[PDB]
């Protein structure tokens, strides 16, 4: 019931149709539409969905914490200033 | 201890004098090479491993009778290596402050 050729529409730039398609695919991936399309092929039971969401939240939090720890400790990775001691 | 080593040194000197007497050599100029030649002649052993042949020749302890160690890095357990490293590091500090057939 909406107007056509406004949503999920990418204009090709100088005929690089491959590049335009890759840009549209990246947009869909970033907006999560691909995830929804593929996960709605089969019904995920609510308990399974809750378990998956909890696991994803835990994994994201753990990855962020590990990345922050690595970035914080990267400063120590300089050359040894007290070589021989 | 050092007392045992000193006793061994005195015993070696006395035995060297006896060996020089036996070989007829001058006890003064009776050097280590003369000692080795005399021992090889008097006790001819053909054992291939030269360490097993008869030999007449001249590790230590790192603290005195009071128990105080001589080296300030003794308690490291590797006082020689760490003293060498300390000296090298000091030389490197001095160089930094101031500024083939060998393997």
């Amino acid at each position: 019931k909406h107007l056509k050729f406004i949503a999920r529409t990418v204009m090709v730039q100088e005929g690089n149709v491959e590049s335009a398609y890759r840009t549209l695919n990246r947009i869909l991936t970033m907006d999560g539409l691909i995830e929804d399309i593929k996960h709605r092929r089969y019904y995920e039971k609510p308990c399974r969905r809750r378990q998956r969401e909890s696991y994803e939240r835990c994994r994201r939090i753990y990855n962020m914490e590990m990345a922050r720890k690595i970035n914080f400790l990267m400063r120590k990775n300089r050359a040894d200033p007290w070589q021989g001691c | 201890t050092e007392d045992f080593i000193k006793k061994q040194i005195e015993e070696f000197n006395i035995g060297k004098r006896h060996l020089a007497n036996m070989m007829g050599e001058d006890p003064e100029t009776f050097t280590q090479e003369d000692i080795d030649r005399a021992i090889a002649y008097l006790f001819p052993s053909g054992l291939f491993e030269k360490r097993a042949r008869p030999v007449m020749k001249h590790r230590a302890i790192q603290w005195g009778e009071d128990g105080r160690p001589f080296h300030y890095l003794f308690y490291t357990g590797k006082q020689s290596y760490y003293s060498l490293m300390h000296d090298v590091y000091g030389m490197l500090l001095n160089l930094e402050k101031h500024q083939i057939g060998s393997r």
